[PDB]
RNA sequence: GUCAGGUAGAGAAUACCAAGGCGCUUGAGAGAACUCGGGUGAAGGAACUAGGCAAAAUGGUGCCGUGCACGCUGAUAUGUAGG
RNA sequence: CUGGAGAACUGAGGGGGGCUGCUCCUAGUACGAGAGGACCGGAGUGGACGCAUCACUGGUGUUCGGGUUGUCAUGCCAAUGGC
RNA sequence: ACGUUGAAGACGACGACGUUGAUAGGCCGGGUGUGUAAGCGCAGCGAUGCGUUGAGCUAACCGGUACUAAUGAACCGUGAGG
């Protein structure tokens, strides 16, 4: 008693983790992008030390060569000093069509 | 870590090392009345429950007719002593497909 | 399964004894008799009679 | 007290027995009734400690007027006439040296395995209500 | 009524793909007070019922038992009887 | 003997409850013309119902890990993922 | 109230904590489970096995750390009690 199917639930993570890392920010439902932190930040981590296993790995998880291309190469140093936490949600109202509650989730990065 | 502190001195570091499919014999101290006797008990360990304090594992022993399973508590006091007869080379953590074995050398 | 060497083979239960809306002693079966099934934390996981005394409180059973 | 999970312990002839362990700090009394005042004998007593920001004062006050350093939550027990204690008195887990039945709250008449008083620590031979880090109120069992 | 490719398979079954055709004309979060439908879950496997019904189990064929073989063969033979 | 809050108590009344059987000491005792042989109280050992209920004994666990059949994508083989 | 938590079993005013701040989502360490991964090398130049390596990986949990985010203004409730 609690103290989409898996497959779906499982699919739509891996692409909107891979759309985060790919544009650094991305508009979508609050509860979408709490749970979304659960699987992104774990990437992150990963791509801090490089390695073969490590970059094959990170491949069977959004199954993109432009996304691992991504990681281990800017991702990783910049947020090789960095302890976790390098998501930042911000809530932006709700969602017209559906009066849904829509927040930007984004790295921390992109201070120029 | 209440938990951890009191059990640590419960814990005996005397526990050999042992591994799933091996064969082992184990002590077990026998009370009839008012004597204690040393049981000798032999088969293979088929499954291991690591716990800590809580630890133990399965021997099963094919009898005159029939298999016998016991499920042992490493760190009870009723065990005295385990000894490894042979070091089985299987590959799986629990083995209780046998109830229905290749030798290690290393 | 019969420990003993009586002569039966298999046996069914058709009564637990020892108690209403129940080593125990159960009533097996065309000949229907009882019988007897045969602290650490530890498990140990793997007899006729005659109706008046045991005889196949089981002193015999543990000797054979 | 407070219950911190389940362990067990083997004795030295072999059997084990599931023990229900409970740590119990320094138990001190900020309030004794009287039948003057509320016409029942009771001591009020806490445990623990709140962070000052957190604790309101009017509690604050009721704990500083004891000479009481503020606590989690009250209770208070009644007396049987045949002991005294007096505001601010420091109860630690001796007193269950000497009764080997206790009663959890309610699941009564539980063996006592083992008291220490340097680690403020309890023993109780089987399972209490509530899951680890709950509040647990132990007393001698009544029925003798 | 006709035209219906490749692999696997005895087949016109079924699963997985190319070309082509599409997401079916309300959505985003939270978890079940068990109204409904599947897989799995100790067994004296009938302690239920008029009826072990509906499920489950089951099905095959590198076959000599009225139990055995089964996914791959350095090699026999870097393709054996032969159209 | 009605100012506005945060706690610890006194418990009338009401609801769920007054398990069962056997053995041993008491005791070759009481009753009875003998044998047979107590009852109660105390202690100990099972089963049924209910609360609590996981350190230890089982099962289950659509996310992690090991192994694998048919087919396909990621321009490839190997190494993966999805159905 | 809003936000981070809800094992009290979805009517939710409820346990705590909300920057003198580790409740949750991460980054580490330890234990358990899985029981010999990816890559490289020797022999057989195949199907396996061994070294590399009792190792790699491991969610809700255990032991630590705030360089992320729960921040700073309102609303409600009063001012001496027949």
């Amino acid at each position: 008693m609690r103290h989409r199917n898996s497959s779906h639930r499982q699919a739509m993570f891996r692409n909107m983790a891979g759309s985060l890392v790919r544009h650094e920010i991305i508009k979508t439902t609050l509860p979408k992008a709490k749970e979304l932190r659960r699987v992104v930040e774990p990437l992150i981590t990963l791509a801090k030390t490089d390695s073969v296993a490590n970059r094959r790995l990170a491949f069977a998880r959004t199954r993109d060569n432009e996304i691992v291309a991504k990681l281990f190469n800017e991702l990783g140093p910049r947020f090789a000093s960095r302890a976790g936490g390098y998501t930042r949600i911000l809530k932006c109202g709700f969602r017209a069509g559906d009066n849904a509650p829509m927040a930007y989730i984004e790295l921390v990065d992109r201070s120029e | 870590n209440i938990i951890k502190q009191l059990e640590q001195e419960q814990m005996k570091q005397d526990v050999p090392s042992f591994r799933p499919g091996d064969t082992v014999e184990v002590k077990v101290w026998v009370v009839e009345g008012s004597k204690k006797r040393l049981q000798a008990f032999e088969g293979v360990v088929i499954a291991i429950r690591n716990r800590g304090l809580h630890s133990a594992f399965t021997v099963r022993k094919i009898s005159n007719g029939e298999g016998v399973e016991r499920v042992f508590q490493t760190h009870s006091p009723v065990v005295d002593s385990i000894s490894v007869k042979r070091r089985g080379a299987v590959r799986k953590a629990k083995l209780y497909y046998l109830r229905e074995i290749k030798e290690r050398l290393n | 399964n019969v420990a003993d060497n009586s002569g039966a083979r298999r046996v069914m239960c058709i009564k637990v004894l020892g108690g209403s809306h129940r080593g125990d002693i159960i009533k097996i079966t065309g000949d229907v008799l009882k019988a007897v099934v045969v602290p650490d934390g530890s498990v140990i996981r793997f007899v006729l009679l005659n109706n008046n005394s045991e005889q196949p409180k089981f002193m015999k059973i543990i000797s054979l | 007290g407070k219950k911190v999970g389940m362990t067990r312990i083997f004795t030295e002839d072999g059997v084990s027995i599931p023990v229900t362990v409970i740590e119990v700090e320094a138990n001190r009394v900020t309030q004794v009734k009287d039948l003057a005042n509320d016409g029942y004998r009771a001591i009020q007593v806490t445990t623990g400690a709140k962070k000052a920001n957190r604790v309101t004062k009017p509690e604050a006050g009721h704990f500083a007027k004891a000479g009481v350093e503020a606590g989690r939550g009250l209770w208070e027990f009644r007396l049987a006439e045949g002991e005294e204690f007096t505001v601010g008195q420091s109860i630690s887990v001796e007193l269950f040296a000497d009764v080997k039945k206790v009663d959890v709250t309610t699941v009564q008449s539980l063996d006592v395995v083992r008291v220490d008083a340097e680690r403020n620590l309890l023993l109780v031979k089987g399972a209490v209500p509530g899951a680890t880090g709950s509040d647990l109120i132990v007393k001698p069992a009544v029925k003798a």
